[PDB]
This record gives C-alpha cells, sequence and structure tokens, in this order.
DNA sequence: TTTT
C-alpha cells in the first residue's frame, strides 16, 4: 500500500520561503522519481520538476528554475520542495507523485496535497452585515461576510436548521482581504413573521457572530 | 517546446450520455524508444488527479471499462462511453517525456434545460452605513447555462470600479448556477446618488433582466 | 521504456 503524506496548510509572508515535504511509504523510495506539481486555486495543473532520490538527480521546468528546490532525505523516505521569494502567485495547492517504473509508467501515486498561503495580511475578524430585502410567494435574504483573513468562516441560516434554498457563494479577495456572501430563499410566510438568523464563524480570530435579518 | 491543447474547455452531458475529449500537442511527442507517455487524469474537486490511462490507451487497474484512450503523434482522445456521476470532475492529458506538460483540462459537467436566473438586489446595510461603508448586493440564483454578465448602473451611468462577482460550482441538485456581485462605495458615494441598478444579460431573455431600488 |  504505497502512500504520500504531504505537511500541512501553509501560511506565508510575500518575499519568504516555505519548505514542504512529502513523506513516502510502501515502496523503494529510491527507485522512483519523485514529481512535483503546482495548482494554483482555480486554474489547471503545472509540472514542477522532478528528483530521482537515488542519486539526487534533479530536473526542472524552466519556469521554476531557481524557485523551486526538490531535495531528499532517503534515510527519512522524505522528498522535500522549498519555494523562496514568495509572491502572491506562488499561492496554490502542491502535490507530490511518483512516477511508476514497469507496467504503468505513469504518475500512479499521489499526496493529498500542501496549500500554500502568501499573504501579508494579518488575522482580521469579519463584519457580517445582514442583507433585507428592498424596501412574490418567495423572499431572497442574504449575508455580507465583508473584509477577513485568513480563509475560512462557516456561515449557517437558524444554527443549521435552514439548509434548502441556500447559496453560499465561494470568498473572493478584494486587496489581501475576503468577501463572501450567501443567500436563503423561504416562503413569504416565514419572514418576517419567524425570525431567520446568519451565523458566522471566523475561527482564527475566535470569533461567532449572528445577525438576525430583519425588515427595513 | 511541446504545446498542449485540450477541447473542449467545457464538456456538458445528461448522465447516460457518451463523452469524447480531445488532447493535441503542437508536435509530435513519440519517445526515440518508439513509445507514447501520454496519460488522462480525473480530478474531482477537492481531491488529487487520479491516473485514468497510461500510455495513449491504456487502462489503470481499476479503471471502469467505459473509459478508453486513443490517438497518434499529435491527436488524442479520451471516451467515456456512458457518463456516470462519478465521472464528473476536470480531466487533464499528460504528456510524461521530454518535458513533462499537462494540457489545459476538459471540465465535464451536466447538461440540464435552460433556465433564467432569479435576480434580488440589496441596499447597503444600516450597520455599514454607520461604518462609512456601502456595499449594494445583487443575487443572480438558479440559472443555466452558466454564461452570464451584470451591468451595474448608478443613477443610469454604468459602473465599473469596485465591483465584485462570484459564481457558486453547478448545483449538486438541480445542475443550475449561481452568482453574486456586488458593488461597493464609500457612504459618502453611495448618499450622493439615488438610483441603484443591477441587470443581467443571458440566453433566457431578449432583454436584460433589471433590478433597481432608489434609495430615497 | 518514462524523469532527455
Ligand atoms: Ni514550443
Amino acid at each position: 500500500e504505497v502512500q504520500l503524506q504531504q505537511s500541512g496548510t501553509v501560511l506565508a509572508r510575500p518575499g519568504a520561503s516555505v519548505k514542504m515535504s512529502c513523506k513516502a511509504s510502501g515502496y523503494s523510495f529510491t527507485s522512483f522519481w519523485m514529481h512535483w506539481v503546482k495548482q494554483r486555486p482555480g486554474q489547471g495543473l503545472e509540472w514542477i520538476g522532478t528528483i530521482y532520490p537515488g542519486n539526487s538527480d534533479t530536473s526542472y521546468n524552466q519556469k521554476f528554475k531557481g524557485k523551486a528546490k526538490l531535495t531528499a532525505v532517503t534515510s527519512a523516505s522524505t522528498a522535500y520542495m522549498e519555494v523562496s521569494s514568495l509572491t502572491n502567485e506562488d499561492s496554490a495547492v502542491y502535490y507530490c507523485t511518483r512516477r511508476s517504473g514497469y507496467k504503468y509508467y505513469a504518475l500512479d501515486y499521489w499526496g493529498q496535497g500542501t496549500s500554500v498561503t502568501v499573504s501579508s495580511a494579518k488575522t482580521t475578524a469579519p463584519s457580517v452585515y445582514p442583507l433585507a430585502p428592498v424596501c412574490g410567494s418567495s423572499v431572497t435574504l442574504g449575508c455580507l461576510v465583508k473584509g477577513y483573513f485568513p480563509e475560512p468562516v462557516t456561515l449557517t441560516w437558524n444554527s443549521g436548521s435552514l439548509s434548502s434554498g441556500v447559496h453560499t457563494f465561494p470568498a473572493v479577495l478584494q486587496s489581501d482581504l475576503y468577501t463572501l456572501s450567501s443567500s436563503v430563499t423561504v416562503t413569504s410566510s416565514t419572514w418576517p413573521s419567524q425570525s431567520i438568523t446568519c451565523n458566522v464563524a471566523h475561527p482564527a480570530s475566535s470569533t461567532k457572530v449572528d445577525k438576525k435579518i430583519e425588515p427595513r | 517546446d511541446v504545446l498542449m491543447t485540450q477541447t473542449p474547455l467545457s464538456l456538458p452531458v445528461s448522465l447516460g450520455d457518451q463523452a469524447s475529449i480531445s488532447c493535441r500537442s503542437s508536435q509530435s511527442i513519440v519517445h526515440s524508444n518508439g513509445n507514447t507517455y501520454l496519460e488522462w487524469y480525473l480530478q474531482k474537486p477537492g481531491q488529487s488527479p487520479k491516473l485514468l490511462i497510461y500510455k495513449v490507451s491504456n487502462r489503470f487497474s481499476g479503471v471502469p471499462d467505459r473509459f478508453s484512450g486513443s490517438g497518434s503523434g499529435t491527436d488524442f482522445t479520451l471516451k467515456i462511453s456512458r457518463v456516470e456521476a462519478e465521472d464528473l470532475g476536470v480531466y487533464y492529458c499528460f504528456q510524461g517525456s521530454l518535458v513533462p506538460t499537462f494540457g489545459g483540462g476538459t471540465k465535464l459537467e451536466i447538461k440540464r434545460a435552460d433556465a433564467a436566473p432569479t435576480v434580488s438586489i440589496f441596499p447597503p446595510s444600516s450597520e455599514q452605513l454607520t461604518s462609512g461603508g456601502a456595499s449594494v448586493v445583487c443575487f443572480l440564483n438558479n440559472f443555466y447555462p452558466k454564461d452570464i454578465n451584470v451591468k451595474w448602473k448608478i443613477d443610469g451611468s454604468e459602473r465599473q470600479n469596485g465591483v465584485l462577482n462570484s459564481w457558486t460550482d453547478q448545483d449538486s441538485k438541480d445542475s443550475t448556477y449561481s452568482m453574486s456581485s456586488t458593488l461597493t462605495l464609500t457612504k459618502d458615494e453611495y448618499e450622493r446618488h439615488n438610483s441603484y441598478t443591477c441587470e443581467a444579460t443571458h440566453k433566457t431573455s431578449t432583454s436584460p433582466i433589471v433590478k433597481s431600488f432608489n434609495r430615497n
């Protein structure tokens, strides 16, 4: 049973360096080429380079030469990759994957990936603002979670009682800070008759806010 | 250098239908030893890429016989005889020799009937205005196809600066898409104007779908 | 045979 255990999520600052690991198990680590793949958020897969643990031979994508550095501690059966001069374009999920020898001659085993986030922003708690209809047997309500860092936040409606008709839109970076929104659609005999509350939790700032949606 | 072109970029099909994705190298990728090292990978969201086909037409162990690959020299193809729900994700062709290079990927999604968006506009919250901010939010829910354009108008004049959009992935139940468009201004700027308009242009409508409000 |  071949496994490639990668290191955890990393939060880094611009210009810094990040050294990530990939522990290989279940096979002769030295006998196979270890490949590294990059995937910027929402983009495709890019090949960075490879290393042959046995003799430490490395090959790089011209683009990542003098940017990424592949090494290995054959003793620890672990491969490492260090990305220096970190910029916003270095934020991505990086995978390590083994290239099989006989039979398949392909990348048969992959790691789970290491998400790296390069930002100079400091932990900032979110501003949760209730979105009520303008002053139709259905009413659409919303909740705006603006200006936080880092991901993630968890947004629920009525503590999770309201699961149907909800659309939580993925967060977006608006100048180093994230913004997220969510909409819930209920019948007109539910609101404002009954109470509808938006719950937001931002772990990194130990924040837990509840926002009741009140009519205008 | 070898360029790998994948077509189509997006591929909507009903479950049960056949699927065929194409991959083209800018030049022959045949190795000197005579073997073509072309592979196909499937990446389900939030998951690592998994090996499907190796050496142009060979199926990796455990891959369903629905999957078959072919092609020669410059043009390669992955055919799926009957699309299952478990086949949805992004497909990448990979060139495993010389300089390993991935293709841009083809996203396999579900085809459904057209659906016009339900637009909802929301004025800035009192809590947000109290802090000198003014975010006008517009939700465009449950539409299909995913192609849509949103134009913001202030007092009739179009506004491009300050807009932030976000799209959800294809709805897991009804296969529709939703998006959020937020227009951020300052309380001052917001108060210097009266009418706010969010209009959408979608194929399910000859005229634009509009939602406006007068802050007075 | 792959990592030329
Ligand atoms: Ni070229």
